[PDB]
RNA sequence: GUGCCGAAAUGUACUAUCACUGAUACCAUAAAGGGAGUCCAUGUAUAUACUAGGGCCCCGAAAAUGAAUGGCGCAUAUAGUACUACCGAUCUCAG
C-alpha cells in the first residue's frame, strides 16, 4: 500500500502514473489532493470547470453527471477516465485508489513517495502561471477548504516534534558509529565506505 | 544417389522447356550433428551457485568435470551430478586437484580466509538485481 | 589503381556502369494498373517480397521506369550474388520449384551450356556472360522475408526519404537483413 | 521449488483491440531492452492453491518486448484472465549467463 | 575467404588515402573554390530610377 | 545525417563536340545515391543538362580538415512561401558546414515553417569574427562568457537505472 | 543567485550517454544548448555535447579557448583530486566499486555489516 | 502508431507557441481584411528613426436537448524538422 504526497504535482500527469500502476495490481493511496496544481491562470481554470457544470441531462438533472467540487473527487474523476472502469478488472482496480485532502491520522506514519516526472517544475516551463486544486475548488464552492488549512497547521507542528527527536537519535548514532570504526580496523573501514 | 538424373529426349509439346534447359526425369533404375559441449569458465575447483532441483541457493565446488556438459558437485551439504543448466559460475576458484573427497574441500577452503563460512551460507534473493549482479 | 592513376594525372576515372540488377518486389498485388502488372509478370515477380537478377539494357531499364513505384532494386556485389544462391537458391526445373541441394541438379540442366556447378552459375550472373538468360531462367524466383529493421515509407521513393526505385549500391545493405 | 524473481502478469500480448497464446510480464527490477536480455531462455512458474493441493504451471521466457523490460512468455497451460495483476515466479535456469 | 580478406584490405587501404591530412585539405580547398561570390543585396527587386 | 558532397558531371560526347565543359555542384545529402539526384536537379534547372544525356564523373565526399574546433558559418539562402520568395542571410556556430546546414533546415521548418523542398541555398562559407555581423552569435566569440544551466534534466544516467518513484524530491534549479 | 556557471575551463560530470560518469572539461563554448568538451580520464576524441546531459561542479581550470589536448589535462590535475576527496565525488567511486563487486566480496560486506551493527547495538 | 484508456520510447537532437486556445490525408468547414503580441528578418539613413516581408498566436468568427482533438486529460501529450529503437494484418518468411 503506497502513499503519495501529491503536493507539487500536476493532475493529469499523476493520474496517468497512478492509473497505470492500479492496473498492474497494486494498492495506492494519494494524500494532499488539494495541493495538486493544474496548468493555467485562475481565470482559465475556472472557465474550464464552468463548462463542465453546464453538462447536465435535460430530461432530469438527477440522472445527470455529478459535479464533484471537493479536490479529492475531482482527482478521482480524472483517474476514472484513464481506467476501463465499467469492466470487472477496472472496477476492482478503481476500488483500490484513495484520495485525501490533508494527510489523515491513519497515514501519517507511512513513508511518502513522490513520482518525479509528474512534478510541475519538470513538465511546465518557468514563467507560466499555475493554480492549486484547493484554490479552484473553493471558488467552485467547496466549503471545506478553510477547514483543511487549520488541520494542516496542527499536524505540521506535531510533525516538527518528531524530527527534533529523530535528530537526537541519529546524531548519537553517528557518535556511536565513530567508535566502532576503530574496533574493526583502518582497512575494514575502507571496504565498507569505498568498496575495495 | 542424385546420379542417374538425366534430361528427357522427347520434345512432346504438352510440356515445353523455354531456354536451352530441358525437363529433368529425376529417376533411378528399378533394381534395388551437434557437440553439446562442456561450458568454459567451469574449471576443476570453481565455486558455483546451485539453482535447480533439490538444492537451491546452496553453493558448491566442482570437484571434477565429467564432460559432455555435466559436472559432479561436492561441498558441505555434496557429490551430486547436475548439468550446466542448474549452475552459475562465480569468479572464485579454490585449489583442489582431487576427485570427490568431501574432507579435502573444507581442508583446502580453511586456507582462504572465511571461505568455509562462505560455502555453507545460503544464496537468496531480496528487495532491491541479478542481471546487474556481476557474477 | 586505374582510379588512383587519373587523380595523380588530372583526369577522372568514371567507372563501368552496372551490367545487371536485383529487383525486389516491395508492394503486393491489388489496386494496380494492367500495363504495370503485365510488366511484373514478365520479370516473374508475382508475389510480394520476390526477387530475381535482371540484365540492364535500354529494353529492361525503360520497362523498370514504368514499374518503379512497385519495386526496390539496385546493383549487387559479388559477395551478395554468392550468398543468395548458396542459401536461398533454387532451380525451377520443369515448373517444379526444386531446392538446389547438390551440384548434380545443375549439371543436368546446364552442363551443355558449360555451367557445371554452383560456382559456375553464380559466375554467369555477375560477369553477365553469353548464357545469362539461361542461367537466370534456371533459377526460380527468390523468396525473402520482410527485413529486421523494417523500412521507412513504402509509397515514397528512396531518393525522397522512402524506399522504392533505384538505390544503386545500397541494395546490399537491404538484402543482408531480408535474408 | 523456492528461489525466483517476482514478476507480475501485466497483460496478454495484443494489438490495440485484440488479445492468449503468449503473455507479458514485468519482472521486478528490470527496466531495459539490454537489461531484460538476461532472462531470455529462463523458466517461469505460476503457482496456486486449491486448498491442500498446490499446483504449478510452466512457463518460459522467449524474447524481450518493447523498451520497458517487459518480456514475452509461453506457458504449457496458458494463463487465465483472473491472474491479471497477480505474481508469478521467474526461476533463473537454464543459465548460460 | 582468402580473396575477400584481400579485397577487404584493398578497399580499407583506399580509406587511408581518403582520410589523409594531405588529400582532405585539397578536397576542402576545391569545395571552398567552388562556392559563389558574396551577394551585396538581397530582396526580390532592386528598383532603379535613373533620370530618363 | 547530411554530408557535404561535390559532384562533377558532363554531357556525352557528340561528334560535333567531344570533350565538352563539365560542371560541379555542392550538394547536401545523407549518402552518395541521393547526392547524384540533387546534382541532376540543379544541373537540369540551370545549366540545361539532363539525366538522359550526361555522365556523372566524381562524387567527392567533403570531410573537414579539422572537426576538433568551432567555426562561424554564414548561410545565404532563398526559401519559398506561398505567394512570395524571400532572400535571407542567416548564420550559425558549429563544428562543420554540414551541421550548420542541418541546423537551418530545422530552424526554417521551426521559425518560418518551410520544408527542404522549398529551400534553395546560395552560399555556405566559414567566416571570421571581424566580418561577422549578427548580435546573438557575436556574444559567443567574446571572452568571459558565463551562462548558468537553469532547468536541469531528470533522466536516467543509464537506461537500466530509471525509476517511477522517489522518496526525496528532485531539485531542478540551475544549481 | 546562481553560483556555478557554464564556462571555458570548468570540470563537469557527464550523466547521460556513452560517456556517463566520466569527468571532463569545457575547452570551448558553441551555443545555448551545446558545448565542445574534452574528456580527461578515458582518452576519447574531444567532441560536441549537449549541456543538459552534462552536469556541473564547483571547480575551474585556467585555460585558453580551444586548448591543446594534454595541455588542458595538466590544468585539471588539482581539481580531480579535490573532486574525489569531496563527499559528492566519493559516491561516484562507491557506485563504481559496488558495481564491480563479485559474489564472495558481497558475503564479506554482509558479514562486516553484522559485526558493525552488533557492536553499535551494545553502546545503547 | 508508442502519457493513461491501448500493445509500443512522456526517446535522442533542433527550432517556434499563451490563446475560455490548438491538436495528423480522403474528413467532416471558415474567407476578404486588420495587430509596437512574440520569433526570424530586407533595404536605407544616421545605439536610434523609417519598413520589404515571413511563420506561430490573436481579432474578423452568432442557433436552438447537455457535447465531444474518440475520451481522460495535456501546456516540452500544441506547431514544424531530422535520426534510431519499438508495437502492429489472415501480407511476407519458417515448420
Amino acid at each position: 500500500p503506497i502513499v503519495i504526497d501529491a503536493k507539487g504535482h500536476i493532475q493529469g500527469r499523476l493520474a496517468a502514473a497512478v492509473a497505470k500502476q492500479l492496473l498492474k495490481g497494486r494498492k495506492v493511496v494519494v494524500v494532499r489532493c488539494e495541493e495538486i496544481e493544474l496548468n493555467g491562470q485562475h481565470k482559465f481554470t475556472v472557465h474550464t470547470y464552468e463548462r463542465f457544470l453546464n453538462k447536465t441531462t435535460n430530461s432530469n438533472p438527477r440522472d445527470g453527471p455529478f459535479h464533484q467540487r471537493a479536490p479529492h473527487e475531482i482527482f478521482a474523476r480524472a483517474v476514472r477516465g484513464m481506467i476501463p472502469y465499467k469492466t470487472h478488472r477496472g472496477a476492482d482496480a478503481f476500488a483500490n485508489l484513495q484520495c485525501y485532502e490533508g494527510i489523515p491520522a491513519k497515514y501519517v506514519s507511512y513513508k511518502r513517495l513522490v513520482i518525479p516526472h509528474a512534478l510541475r517544475c519538470v513538465s511546465i516551463h518557468t514563467d507560466r502561471p499555475t493554480t492549486k486544486l484547493g484554490r479552484l475548488s473553493t471558488t467552485m464552492g467547496w466549503k471545506y477548504g478553510n477547514v483543511v488549512a487549520q488541520l494542516e497547521e496542527q499536524r505540521k507542528a506535531e510533525s516538527a516534534k518528531y524530527f527534533e527527536a529523530k535528530k537526537a537519535a541519529q546524531d548519537k548514532r553517528a557518535a556511536a558509529i565513530e567508535k566502532v570504526n576503530k574496533q574493526l580496523g583502518a582497512q575494514a573501514v575502507k571496504f565498507l565506505e569505498t568498496f575495495q | 544417389e542424385l546420379l542417374f538424373i538425366s534430361p528427357i529426349a522427347k520434345k512432346d509439346i504438352k510440356r515445353p522447356s523455354w531456354r536451352g534447359i530441358p525437363r529433368i526425369s529425376f529417376t533411378r533404375p528399378a533394381v534395388a550433428a551437434k557437440a553439446v559441449e562442456t561450458r568454459a569458465n567451469l574449471k576443476v575447483g570453481t565455486v558455483v551457485i546451485i539453482v535447480g532441483g533439490e538444492h537451491q541457493g546452496k553453493r558448491a565446488v566442482v570437484v571434477a568435470d565429467q564432460g559432455a556438459g555435466i559436472v559432479k558437485v561436492a561441498g558441505p551439504v555434496p557429490v551430486n551430478e547436475i548439468s550446466q543448466d542448474y549452475l552459475i559460475a562465480t569468479s572464485t576458484s579454490i585449489d583442489v586437484a582431487a576427485n570427490a573427497t568431501e574432507a579435502q574441500v573444507e581442508a583446502a577452503a580453511a586456507k582462504v580466509p572465511e571461505m568455509v563460512d562462505y560455502l555453507k551460507a545460503p544464496f537468496t534473493i531480496k528487495k532491491g538485481r541479478i542481471h546487474l549482479m556481476k557474477f | 589503381d586505374a582510379e588512383n592513376k587519373a587523380t595523380a594525372e588530372g583526369a577522372f576515372y568514371v567507372p563501368a556502369e552496372a551490367k545487371f540488377a536485383f529487383v525486389i518486389r516491395t508492394k503486393g498485388t491489388n489496386k494496380l494498373h494492367p500495363d504495370v502488372r503485365k510488366i511484373l509478370h514478365l520479370f516473374r515477380l508475382n508475389q510480394k517480397h520476390n526477387a530475381i537478377f535482371v540484365r540492364l539494357n535500354k529494353a529492361t531499364i525503360e520497362m523498370l521506369k514504368r514499374v518503379t513505384p512497385q519495386v526496390a532494386f539496385g546493383y549487387p556485389s559479388v559477395d551478395m550474388v554468392r550468398k543468395l544462391i548458396y542459401k536461398l537458391g533454387t532451380a525451377n526445373l520443369n515448373g517444379q520449384r526444386i531446392p538446389i541441394a547438390d551440384n548434380q541438379i545443375i549439371k543436368v540442366a546446364l552442363g551443355h551450356l558449360c555451367i557445371e556447378s554452383v560456382e559456375d552459375l553464380a559466375h554467369e550472373i555477375y560477369t553477365v556472360g553469353p548464357n545469362f538468360a539461361a542461367a537466370n531462367r534456371f533459377l526460380a524466383v527468390f523468396k525473402l522475408h520482410a527485413p529486421k529493421g523494417g523500412y521507412k515509407k513504402i509509397n515514397r521513393a528512396y531518393v525522397e526519404g522512402g524506399d522504392y526505385g533505384n538505390r544503386e549500391h545500397l541494395i546490399d545493405e537491404l538484402i543482408e537483413r531480408m535474408i | 521449488v523456492k528461489l525466483f524473481v517476482p514478476a507480475t502478469f501485466v497483460s496478454f500480448r495484443r494489438s490495440k483491440r485484440i488479445i492468449p497464446n503468449q503473455a507479458l510480464l514485468e519482472i521486478q527490477g528490470v527496466v531495459s531492452k539490454e537489461e531484460a536480455q538476461f532472462y531470455a531462455g529462463k523458466k517461469v512458474a505460476s503457482v496456486w492453491k486449491f486448498d491442500k493441493q498446490e499446483f504449478i504451471n510452466w512457463g518460459v521466457i522467449t524474447q524481450p518486448h518493447g523498451n520497458s523490460g517487459v518480456v514475452r512468455a509461453k506457458f504449457e497451460k496458458n494463463l487465465p484472465p483472473q491472474m491479471l495483476g497477480k505474481q508469478v515466479r521467474v526461476m533463473l535456469y537454464p543459465s548460460t549467463i | 575467404q582468402k580473396a575477400l580478406k584481400e579485397v577487404a584490405e584493398l578497399r580499407a587501404a583506399q580509406e587511408a588515402k581518403r582520410t589523409s591530412p594531405e588529400v582532405v585539405k585539397a578536397v576542402f580547398a576545391e569545395a571552398v573554390a567552388a562556392q559563389p561570390a558574396t551577394p551585396d543585396n538581397m530582396s526580390t527587386q532592386i528598383i532603379n530610377h535613373i533620370p530618363l | 545525417s547530411l554530408k557535404q558532397y561535390l559532384v562533377i558531371g558532363r554531357p556525352y560526347p557528340t561528334k560535333e563536340i567531344p570533350n565538352p565543359p563539365a560542371v560541379r555542384v555542392q550538394v547536401f545529402a545523407p549518402d552518395e545515391v541521393i547526392a547524384k539526384s540533387k546534382f541532376w536537379t540543379v544541373a537540369q534547372r540551370i545549366a540545361r543538362l539532363k539525366k538522359a544525356h550526361g555522365e556523372v564523373l566524381a562524387v567527392k565526399h567533403v570531410i573537414e580538415p579539422e572537426p576538433t574546433r568551432v567555426k562561424n558559418y554564414g548561410v545565404w539562402l532563398s526559401y519559398r512561401s506561398t505567394r512570395n520568395h524571400h532572400n535571407v542571410y542567416k548564420e550559425y556556430r558549429d563544428t562543420t558546414t554540414e551541421g550548420a546546414a542541418t541546423k537551418m533546415l530545422a530552424e526554417l521548418a521551426g521559425t518560418h515553417d518551410v520544408s527542404a523542398d522549398n529551400i534553395s541555398i546560395i552560399k555556405i562559407a566559414e567566416v571570421a569574427d571581424k566580418d561577422l555581423v549578427h548580435k546573438n552569435i557575436s556574444q559567443f566569440t567574446h571572452e568571459n562568457i558565463k551562462f548558468p544551466m537553469l532547468k536541469q534534466s531528470i533522466r536516467a544516467p543509464t537506461a537500466s537505472a530509471r525509476k517511477v518513484f522517489a522518496a526525496t524530491r528532485p531539485t531542478v534549479c540551475g544549481f | 543567485p546562481f553560483k556555478q556557471f557554464v564556462e571555458i575551463g570548468r570540470v563537469a560530470l557527464i550523466n547521460f550517454g556513452e560517456l556517463v560518469d566520466k569527468l571532463a572539461i569545457i575547452v570551448d563554448i558553441v551555443d545555448d544548448k551545446r558545448v565542445l568538451i574534452d574528456v580527461l580520464e578515458f582518452d576519447a576524441p574531444r567532441q560536441t555535447i549537449p549541456i543538459q546531459r552534462l552536469k556541473l561542479t564547483d571547480y575551474v581550470a585556467k585555460i585558453q579557448r580551444n586548448a591543446a589536448p594534454e595541455a588542458a589535462k595538466a590544468a585539471a590535475k588539482d581539481f580531480i583530486k579535490q573532486f574525489y576527496e569531496s563527499a559528492w565525488g566519493k559516491q561516484v567511486i562507491a557506485r563504481k566499486n559496488k558495481a564491480q563487486m563479485n559474489d564472495f566480496q558481497r558475503f564479506k560486506y554482509a558479514q562486516l555489516e553484522a559485526k558493525r551493527d552488533a557492536l553499535v547495538a551494545k553502546e545503547l
